[PDB]
């Protein structure tokens, strides 16, 4: 990421905060929606609207993205976890990472339209790409 | 292949949609996001920035014409690939433009209309919306078949 | 959409095609070769390795029936809509496979016949069979669309 | 790339050898033949079959390679003037990064049949998709 784009991005998370968990609930909940295909990598929970595992696993998918801004320079070491989990045990389809990213970026619109410019769009496309390849590098 | 309720929300929100910005918005970035599909506009003048690009007066005018063919889509949901049909022939036979970029248009779309609608835009909403822009972006890529 | 050159071309070399073991080292090639295609056949047994998915038996015997499928696509060129409308049923609303992975096994589909016709398999031969797997994943796809 | 992926990579890339420039001139035709969208990046060049431009052309490309090959371990360092001709200058669609990738493993299938096991197609479509990624990072 450039420098222009670890500003923007900094900038856009920290104005989410407290409200991170509640967010990342709401983006699961628009590609459960919006892309049913992506469901069967959860049989073990209850995907009916305001569901206590959604919020549980939200703010688990929040609290991994802060981290990820809180060390965006060294990315691939913050997140060697979750890559293990996602492509060797669980064998998650590459395409379903665009999806949430995608489902990502339509909530921080609907919630924070005064700091969703069309710089900032660009930098959080470019943040969540680069967390996608992470994500994906054990493939 | 949208329900009765989906298609009155669909319906419902597009005729509140301020036709005359969010063709632009969305034409706009599109540019800035992707920057390769600024090589299909070049005639169009300064792109340099994300500044250039939004305030570009042919990006704000080429918007309306992109919008103005999403209109016709939503009337004749039961016949996108005919509706589209001079479309797809001027995309893909004349322009070159390889079809995994009317998706990346289809949900660039899709961020505005939250952008601008907000708690309106709903995730049932979206999910029928997102129904629509995958079916606009098969048909404009019928000539590649 | 193929020329009558094109269609010769390939009728030619499928006539060559050991249907018993080309069908197998292509799903071979998916599993391996790009992994997350594995969980869709959790119960063909041990895949744990290269060595295990080219051994597995079922892996073999399924790989003649989706050999048996493209044969059957080549017999309709003209109506391949209609001769994959119902694996597209099973594909796209019961399994739930990604079309992305439709394109992926019809890529390894052309790696496979070149490993095995080496000279033979000429650019303009390949070109004709690239023209028909992106025929036939886009056939399997037609239940999203 | 694992260690066992840059073993069965300098294995291939061995055998092609002295023959690396032929090779990649077949891909590039290969290329242009099967995925004609393609041709739009070369106006400038005679793209009929034995054309000298891409032969020429072939060499260039099968020599980047080569180098990324020999600098595995720092790619993003061996190929960055690359990355800005393609992303900056050129502005080459990602998506024709993987039809060139595909037309390079047609082309080593049907020259080194007793090299391309599952194995080693598995660590060079790894390899090609890890130069792909350097060549689209500045986007
Ligand atoms: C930005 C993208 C993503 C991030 C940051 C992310 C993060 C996480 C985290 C932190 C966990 C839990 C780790 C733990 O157990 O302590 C997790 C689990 C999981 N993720 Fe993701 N994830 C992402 C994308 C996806 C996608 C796209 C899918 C599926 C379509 C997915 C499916 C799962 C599943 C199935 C689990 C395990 C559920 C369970 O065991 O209860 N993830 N993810
Ligand atoms: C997915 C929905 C899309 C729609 C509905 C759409 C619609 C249109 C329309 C209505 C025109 C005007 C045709 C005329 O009246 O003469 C047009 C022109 C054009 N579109 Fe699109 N388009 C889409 C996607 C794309 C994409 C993704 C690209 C490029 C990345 C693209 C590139 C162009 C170009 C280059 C022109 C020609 C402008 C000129 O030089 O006069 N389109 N489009
Ligand atoms: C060109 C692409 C493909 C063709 C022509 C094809 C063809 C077939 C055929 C003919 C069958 C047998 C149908 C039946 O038994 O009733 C089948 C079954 C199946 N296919 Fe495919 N297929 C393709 C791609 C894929 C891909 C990419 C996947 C997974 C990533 C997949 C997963 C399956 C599964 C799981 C079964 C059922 C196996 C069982 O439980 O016995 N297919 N396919
Ligand atoms: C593995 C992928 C690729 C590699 C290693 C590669 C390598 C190269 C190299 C070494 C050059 C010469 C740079 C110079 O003269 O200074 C070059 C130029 C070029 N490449 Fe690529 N390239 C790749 C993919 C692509 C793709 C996919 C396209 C288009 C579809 C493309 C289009 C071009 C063009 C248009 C030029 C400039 C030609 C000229 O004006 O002489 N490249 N590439």
């Amino acid at each position: 990421l450039s420098p222009a784009d670890k500003t923007n991005v900094k900038a856009a998370w920290g104005k989410v905060g407290a409200h991170a968990g509640e967010y990342g609930a709401e983006a699961l909940e628009r590609m459960f929606l919006s892309f049913p295909t992506t469901k069967t990598y959860f049989p073990h929970f209850d995907l009916s609207h305001g569901s206590a595992q959604v919020k549980g696993h939200g703010k688990k998918v929040a609290d991994a993205l802060t981290n990820a801004v809180a060390h965006v320079d060294d990315m691939p070491n913050a997140l060697s976890a979750l890559s293990d989990l996602h492509a060797h045990k669980l064998r998650v389809d590459p395409v379903n990472f665009k999806l949430l990213s995608h489902c990502l970026l339509v909530t921080l619109a609907a919630h924070l339209p005064a700091e969703f410019t069309p710089a900032v769009h660009a930098s959080l496309d470019k943040f969540l790409a680069s967390v996608s390849t992470v994500l994906t590098s054990k493939y | 292949h949208l329900t009765p309720e989906e298609k009155s929300a669909v319906t419902a929100l597009w005729g509140k949609v301020n036709v005359d910005e969010v063709g632009g918005e969305a034409l706009g970035r599109l540019l800035v996001v992707y920057p390769w599909t600024q090589r299909f506009f070049e005639s169009f003048g300064d792109l340099s920035t994300p500044d250039a690009v939004m305030g570009n007066p042919k990006v704000k005018a080429h918007g309306k014409k992109v919008l103005g063919a999403f209109s016709d889509g939503l009337a004749h949901l039961d016949n996108l690939k005919g509706t589209f049909a001079t479309l797809s022939e001027l995309h893909c036979d004349k322009l070159h433009v390889d079809p995994e970029n009317f998706r990346l248009l289809g949900n660039v779309l899709v961020c505005v209309l939250a952008h601008h609608f907000g708690k309106e835009f709903t995730p049932p909403v979206q999910a029928a919306y997102q129904k629509v822009v995958a079916g606009v972006a098969n048909a404009l890529a019928h000539k590649y078949h």
